[PDB]
């Protein structure tokens, strides 16, 4: 149950049931982003 | 460089314990959840879900070292699926097609569909025939002048109390692919017909709800139709 | 070292709240006011103990004057900077601190102005000596406290910038200065708090008779010894009102009240007597409320239309548009273990009537507004005054039809005094003579058997008693209940309102009040008969048209 | 060092005295001796048994009585009273070592043992906490107002360094202040270290507001409130609305820049709870045998009827309706298509002074999931589902209302007549579909509301008029009146003997309650009702169908002949449901003939007394065989 979630479940897989109030709008997170230095013009890629 | 970068979708969901099992004088507690990629836009607000996920921590800037818990969703299971136009499925497998074709050639098909309508209700065979006809409906027509002829059939059952008309409405609500059972004055907190209300956090007009609109392509069972 | 506090009292003059001027800041003063809000007791940093950040040695006994200060001496010679310190809250010393808000007394407010408040701060032993709703005389010092809201006020606000005349500077390069506002409000810091009576002029009896001296305890014993004491108590109540002895008896019994009892299951049996006075216009029904507010301790007066749900029970309020929410004690808690006198109970709207019969049902107040959830004590007798619907009282209609007050309101009123105007020459002549004698003579036209102060001492003595029903009183009580309900059965619709069990608890309550009036420990069946007679005379017969 | 050497103090304060290593190790040794050697001169070691019990129950809580330590070592009891924090840390280590003496593998399971001091002698109210009680142990009583959710607080804090990625060692988080690290010990840098939550260990945290109990407050004073912090094992122990007693350390909450509004260096105060004591429908193996023993009595049902509301006298049919509603029938769903409701709805229509509200309060006390609501009142749970946003928290929450909240239970609606329109619609849906449908704030769903309803109402005009039928005495319309199974109309007619006995009962109740001065017990009865509700599920068999069908036509034709409002099929269903509820009080798996006869009596009496007196006189004589 939702009320039995304790500090022993932190960073662990838990299975738990309930009802949904709200679904937020979709935010855009970055998976692969290409970056370039302002004046150095060094091109790099960060993958997430 | 944005035209060479790749993005994914992320969504915040909010999960409460079910209001049936809550302490009497206490606030129902809730947690925020985050989902991404193909876990987004899979559940609508109001559905009952069991969710597997990582119970994790964030710090929000009440205690010197106090952290807000949240759930990183790894999977969502929908216990019950709501009935709507967008949630309706039109795909059929060949076995169901074959079973429906084999069913359609039964010469006593009308009799068995009338007997299947509320088998626990004694009598009212004509009412059950009417209910079968209402469930099928008629052909809708769109004409070159633009005006349309409706195919849906609206049936009124009025009579003495204790004649199982409410049970007929309940069974129609159960057997219809899309249905809602409401009163003449609506529901406890669901309106009848259509309600247009302002949006909560952006104050914009949107369709709040209503029995006649949520049950598009289906049946609205209006009990106590005279009080309205 | 023990901290000592000097409390001064018996100052020659007592100042109003509006007489406070800026010339008396930092001076000894005595003011008076009515307490509205009391904060809880909080610790105040008196002797702070600090540790330096980089030398890390502890220093103690640092003077604290109002705003939070850090020492710049740093007596150890190990480090060389002064500003950086860290407070040790465990090692440091604290004193008690309370911020109680007081309001101008109603007789001191000017002609068109609203009352203005003042935050007086009590420290040490003076804390919690003031209660919500009482008149206190504070002796202390007029202090001054920083106020930020004066920024938008008109006029030149004084400011402080750093003087730079003896400081050498060079234009080497690589001009900032500290300027700070001087805006303030007047506050008070009291060393002595005494509570003068909220009237114009402790449950155990032993502590009460220890407080009285020999002369007034002899006077009280003389009052107790008198055999005609009950008639004198009735005649001493509301001397400006002529007649209406039943209402005066009810008011006396309400001021006495019954005992409070709790059953083994847990339910509470109310000892408070709630009385509603209904009747024709100009029947002195508000003079009774004036007398009770001007006489009875812990009494408040409220009008019906000027009422509110929050003002009668409790308010959740916000100060200076901040995140903090505080509780205003309502009129029901300002009259707790007293009488709430509500004139024009009919003109009160339905929401306030709902919010007040809830506090009549559970004798408590519930708060769930904002982040505050509270249960509040409001055990309070109610003296209501109501006018009938349509103005005049219809004899042909029942008490329920004459009054728009709801059935939960009506069910908890023990006495319903319907006082009526009848036109006959004798009592109209005597009443007119009484009123003109009042206008001619003021206090000379008032000659009660007892003065107000001895009446109050007798009432406070008599409230210490807890009368107990005897063996014969039980049977005589149940016989009176039987014959009262038999009178209902014989009368049918002629009764104004029918007697139910609630009238039996009211009969027990009135009998306990009468037994308190005579200062006895056991209820005599004559007291039962007097309570039953008063309750019978409360109900009037409904006139029926002839067929 | 010795105990007498511990009595003398050398440091400036007590805390500095205990901080010394020699005093700390002496106190640890003395606490070890006290924990291992205390006996009550009866040959048993209570603390060894407590350690064994907490080890076998896998609990981190050890209850240590204060009077035992006071009798054993008075100076250590005084040290605990004055400076509880570090001495509790010492006794935490001592109790951990004492547990490891018995169970050597207990450290890996818990690595933390909390010592809870019980029976502290000094008793303080929340209105008398002062300057002298800071950093000291106080035992305060009060009522919990509201509580926060359980939050994870850092306990063993672990960092990582952004320069090298190395993960640092665990560090204990003091509850007083945040801890921080300035060195890496791998790359030798003071760079920005970050807390990683996956390798950090947490304790549970709760924040509970306690007020003074309203019974004990002095007259003109408001009830003072304090705030109590519950640690890992004490979370979710005390629900709000109950009187509880907390022992804990009274200390100051530290805040940045103090309070600008006051202008004075004023701190706020908290109580870190050391122990929580409360000032249950669980049946053991003996309890079920006792239930079976009391069920086999022939007149068990009547005893339950006599057990309903002992403070209420003479309303036997109302108490019978209460017993039927409390036990309830069985719901059923034939083939999934057709659903039959399985709980009795009772309407108490009565004049003022018939003690309906006390019956409702008794049911609220007795029942398992009982929700109290009212139409006219304000400070109560509503009957309508809603989606409400808190003005301060700015959080949208879904309130199911009193009907959804009373699911698999009972909802008690006082003042059923002056209800408003939305609450009437909510009740109508909750009795028709046994569910509540909401379409608000983007939430479109249905909530189960399978709740029995015991409602109380006053007739129109303040009196029941027997000349008019029931529908004209009550503002309730016909469909909502038809949904009630038992319809108890109670009226206070004048009878001399009844008045005498009622007045005697009330006056005796007063004289028993003065401060100067065959029914089943309530504790057994409550668990009995829960057991019969949760395990019986009665069933009726096929060979009794020839009598219920007979009596159904017997009432229907007489109702046609007399001309009242008709007997429908729902009266037969009410008979069959009340029968299944009566059979639950016997703990019986089957429905008997006397059971059916008693249910028929209840339904016939409920139908007859709601009629015009002309209808009453004929119906009483015609149905005399079934009333018996
Ligand atoms: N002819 C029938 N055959 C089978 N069951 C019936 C029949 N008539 C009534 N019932 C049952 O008896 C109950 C009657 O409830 P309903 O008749 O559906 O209520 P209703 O009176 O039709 O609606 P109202 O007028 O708003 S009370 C239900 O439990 C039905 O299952
Ligand atoms: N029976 C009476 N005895 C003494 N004074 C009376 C009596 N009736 C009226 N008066 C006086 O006449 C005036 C009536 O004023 P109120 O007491 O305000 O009238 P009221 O009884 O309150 O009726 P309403 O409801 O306010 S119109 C006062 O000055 C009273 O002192
Ligand atoms: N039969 C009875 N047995 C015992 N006490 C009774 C009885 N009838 C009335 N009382 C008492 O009389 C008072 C009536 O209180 P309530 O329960 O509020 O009455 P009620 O039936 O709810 O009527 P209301 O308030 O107008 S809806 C209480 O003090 C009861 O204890
Ligand atoms: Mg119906
Ligand atoms: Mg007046
Ligand atoms: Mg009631
Ligand atoms: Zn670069
Ligand atoms: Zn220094
Ligand atoms: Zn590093």
């Amino acid at each position: 149950p939702l009320r039995d979630l304790d500090s022993e479940h932190v960073s662990k897989i838990v299975r738990l049931s309930g009802i949904i109030i709200s679904t937020s709008v979709l935010s855009s997170r970055a998976t692969y982003l290409s970056i370039m230095c302002r004046n150095c013009r060094h091109t790099t890629s960060i993958t997430i | 460089i944005h035209e060479s970068s790749k993005f994914i979708d992320q969504q915040f969901l909010k999960l409460q314990e079910i209001p049936e099992l809550v302490p009497v004088g206490e606030m129902p507690r809730n947690l925020t959840m985050t989902c991404d990629r193909y876990l987004t836009n899979k559940v609508i607000p109001g559905t009952r879900v069991t969710i597997v996920g990582i119970y994790s921590i964030y710090n929000s800037k009440s205690g010197v070292a106090i952290r807000t818990p949240y759930i990183k969703i790894l999977g969502i299971q929908s216990d019950v699926e709501t009935s709507s136009i967008w949630n309706s499925v039109t795909m059929f497998t060949e076995e169901e097609e074959e079973e429906f074709l084999q069913l359609s050639r039964n010469p006593k098909l009308y009799e068995i569909l009338t007997n299947s309508i509320a088998p626990s209700i004694f009598g009212n065979e004509d009412i059950k025939k009417a209910i079968v006809c209402l469930l099928m409906g008629g052909s809708k027509k769109i004409l070159p002048d633009g005006m349309r002829l409706r195919g849906d059939i609206n049936v009124l059952l009025l009579g003495d109390p204790g004649t199982a008309k409410s049970q007929l409405l309940k069974f129609v609500e159960k057997v219809s692919p899309i249905a809602v059972y409401t009163s003449g004055k609506g529901s406890s907190a669901a309106g009848l017909t259509a309600s247009v209300q302002r949006d909560p956090m952006t104050r914009e007009f949107y369709l709040e709800g209503g029995a006649m609109v949520l049950a598009d392509g289906g049946v609205v069972c209006i009990d106590e139709f005279d009080k309205m | 070292e023990r901290v000592f506090q000097i409390s001064f009292f018996n100052l020659p003059t007592v100042h109003r709240i509006r007489d406070i001027r800026s010339e008396k800041i930092g001076s000894l003063l005595s003011i008076s006011g009515t307490v509205t809000r009391t904060s809880e007791v909080r610790p105040e940093l008196y002797k702070a103990s600090f540790t330096c950040d980089m030398c890390r040695a502890i220093v103690d006994n640092v003077e604290q004057s109002f705003k939070y200060t850090e020492p710049t001496f740093c007596p150890n010679p190990s480090c060389e900077n002064r500003a950086f310190w860290t407070l040790n809250v465990t090692r440091s010393r604290f004193l008690d601190w309370q911020k109680v808000r007081i309001q101008e007394n109603a007789n001191e407010i000017p002609t068109g102005s609203m009352p203005r408040t003042l935050d007086v701060i009590l420290r040490g032993d003076s804390v919690e000596r003031a209660k919500p709703g009482d008149r206190c005389k504070f002796t202390g010092v007029e202090i001054v406290v920083p106020d930020v809201t004066q920024l938008g006020l008109p006029g030149v606000k004084p400011s402080s910038t750093l003087d730079t005349r003896g400081i050498s500077k060079t234009t080497e390069g690589l001009r900032s200065l500290g300027v700070r506002d001087l805006t303030y409000k007047i506050s008070f810091l009291a060393c002595h708090v005494i509570s003068i009576g909220s009237n114009i002029g402790e449950r155990d009896q032993e502590v009460f008779l220890n407080s009285l001296s020999s002369d007034e305890i002899n006077e009280l014993k003389e009052m107790v010894k008198d055999e005609h004491i009950y008639d004198k108590l009735v005649r001493s109540i509301a001397p400006a009102v002529f007649g209406h002895e039943a209402v005066k008896k009810g008011i006396l019994l309400q001021m006495l009240g019954g005992v409070h009892k709790s059953t083994v299951e847990g339910i509470k049996l109310r000892g408070d007597i709630n009385i509603c006075v209904v009747g024709d216009p100009s029947t002195s029904k508000s003079q009774f409320l004036k007398y009770v507010v001007g006489f009875a301790p812990r009494s408040v007066y409220t009008s019906g239309k000027a009422s509110s749900a929050a003002g009668l029970t409790a308010a959740v309020v916000r100060d200076e548009e901040g995140g903090d929410y505080t509780i205003e004690a309502g009129a029901l808690m300002l009259a707790d273990n007293g009488i709430c006198c509500i004139d024009e109970f009919d003109k009160m709207d339905i929401s306030d009537q709902v919010a007040i019969h809830e506090a009549m049902e559970q004798q408590t107040i519930s708060i769930a507004k904002a982040g505050i959830h509270a249960t509040l004590n409001a055990r309070t007798s109610i003296l209501a005054a109501a006018n009938p619907v349509g103005g005049r009282y219809n004899r042909k209609l029942s008490l329920r039809g004459n009054l728009n007050m709801t059935a939960p309101i009506m069910s908890r009123f023990d006495l319903f005094f319907v006082i009526l105007d009848d036109c006959n020459e004798k009592i109209d002549t005597e009443l007119a003579s009484h009123i003109v004698d009042l206008h001619m003579k003021r206090d000379e036209a008032i000659e009660p058997p007892f003065s107000a102060e001895q009446l109050r001492r007798y009432i406070k003595y008599a409230r210490t008693f807890k009368p107990i029903l005897t063996k014969e009183a039980r049977s005589y009580l149940v016989e009176k209940y039987k014959e009262l309900r038999k009178d209902d059965a014989q009368g049918f619709s002629r009764s104004s309102y029918r007697i139910t069990v609630r009238q039996l608890e009211s009969m027990i309550r009135l009998s306990e009040a009468i037994a308190r009036a005579n200062c006895v420990d056991e209820i005599t069946p004559s007291f039962i008969a007097e309570a039953y007679d008063l309750l019978r005379q409360s109900i009037i017969r409904v006139d029926v048209d002839d067929v | 060092l010795t105990l007498e050497s511990l009595s003398n103090v050398k440091a400036n304060s007590y805390s500095e005295w205990i901080t010394q290593p020699n005093v700390s190790r002496t106190i640890a040794r003395e606490l070890k001796s006290f924990l291992l050697e205390y006996t009550d001169e009866t040959g048993r070691s209570v603390y060894g048994a407590r350690i064994r019990t907490l080890g076998e129950m896998n609990s981190e809580s050890l209850e240590v009585n204060y009077r035992h330590l006071a009798e054993s070592k008075a100076i250590l009891a005084l040290f605990l009273a004055k400076c509880p924090e570090e001495m509790l840390k010492i006794f935490d280590l001592v109790a951990m070592e004492a547990t490891e003496l018995h169970y050597p593998d207990y450290a890996r399971i818990h690595s933390e043992i909390h010592v809870r001091i019980s029976d502290f002698p000094t008793i303080y109210s929340l209105r008398e906490l002062r300057e002298s009680n800071l950093s000291s142990l106080v035992r305060v009583t009060g009522v919990v107002t509201r509580r926060t959710g359980v939050f994870p607080q850092l306990k063993y804090v672990k960092f990582n360094c952004l320069k090298c990625g190395s993960i640092l060692g665990p560090f204990f988080q003091d509850s007083n202040e945040e801890i921080r690290i300035s060195f890496c010990t791998n790359c030798k840098s003071k760079g920005p270290f970050r807390v990683n939550g996956e390798k950090t260990v947490y304790r549970n945290y709760q924040r509970v507001t306690l007020q003074e109990a309203p019974g004990t407050v002095p007259p003109g004073r408001l009830p003072r409130h304090r705030e109590v912090i519950l640690l890992a094992d004490l979370v979710d122990v005390s629900k709000p609305g109950e009187e509880v007693e907390v022992t804990g350390i009274y200390k100051n909450n530290y805040d940045g820049n103090l309070n600008a509004k006051n202008g004075f260096p004023v701190f706020a105060t908290i109580i870190e709870a050391n122990s929580i004591k409360r000032r249950v429908f669980s049946w053991t193996e003996e309890e079920e045998r006792e239930f079976r023993k009391i069920s086999r009595d022939r007149g068990i049902i009547d005893k339950i009827i006599s057990s309903m509301a002992p403070s209420i006298y003479g309303h036997r049919d109302i108490k019978t309706a209460v017993a039927c509603s409390l036990f309830g029938g069985v719901p059923k769903n034939v083939n999934g298509k057709h659903s039959i409701r399985g709980d009795i709805n009772v309407l108490l229509l009565g004049d003022p002074g018939t003690a309906k509200s006390q019956i409702l309060k008794y049911v609220e006390k007795t029942a398992h999931r009982a929700v109290f609501a009212t139409g006219q009142g304000a400070s109560a749970v509503g009957l309508t589902a809603s989606v409400r946003k808190d003005p301060i928290t700015k959080e949208w929450t879904l309130e199911g209302g009193a009907l959804v909240l009373a699911d698999k239970g009972v909802c008690l609606i006082d003042e059923f007549d002056k209800m408003n329109d939305q609450d009437r619609t909510s009740i109508h849906e909750a009795m028709e579909q046994q569910s509540i449908s909401i379409s608000k704030a983007g939430i479109v769903t249905t909530l189960q509301a399978r709740c029995s309803i015991i409602a109380a109402a006053n007739p129109n005009g303040g009196r029941y008029n027997s000349t008019l039928p029931l529908a004209q005495n009550v503002s309730l319309t016909e469909p909502i009146l038809s949904r009630f199974d038992i319809l108890c109309v109670v009226r206070d007619l004048v009878d001399e003997e009844a008045d005498e006995r009622l007045a005697t009962f009330v006056v005796d109740s007063h004289v028993r309650s003065h401060p100067e001065n065959s029914p089943i017990p309530q504790e057994l009865l409550m668990k009995y009702i829960h057991y019969a509700r949760t395990k019986i599920y009665p069933k009726l068999h096929q060979m009794d169908m020839d009598k219920v069908s007979r009596v159904y036509a017997d009432l229907r034709r007489e109702s046609i002949s007399t001309g009242s409002f008709p007997i429908t099929v729902r009266h037969l269903e009410s008979i069959l449901r009340i029968a299944e509820s009566f059979a639950k009080m016997r703990l019986s798996e089957f429905v008997s003939s006397y059971d059916l006869d008693r249910a028929i009596k209840v339904v016939v009496d409920s139908f007859v007394d709601a009629q015009k007196v002309s209808v009453r006189r004929q119906l009483r004589r015609s149905f005399a065989i079934y009333t018996l």
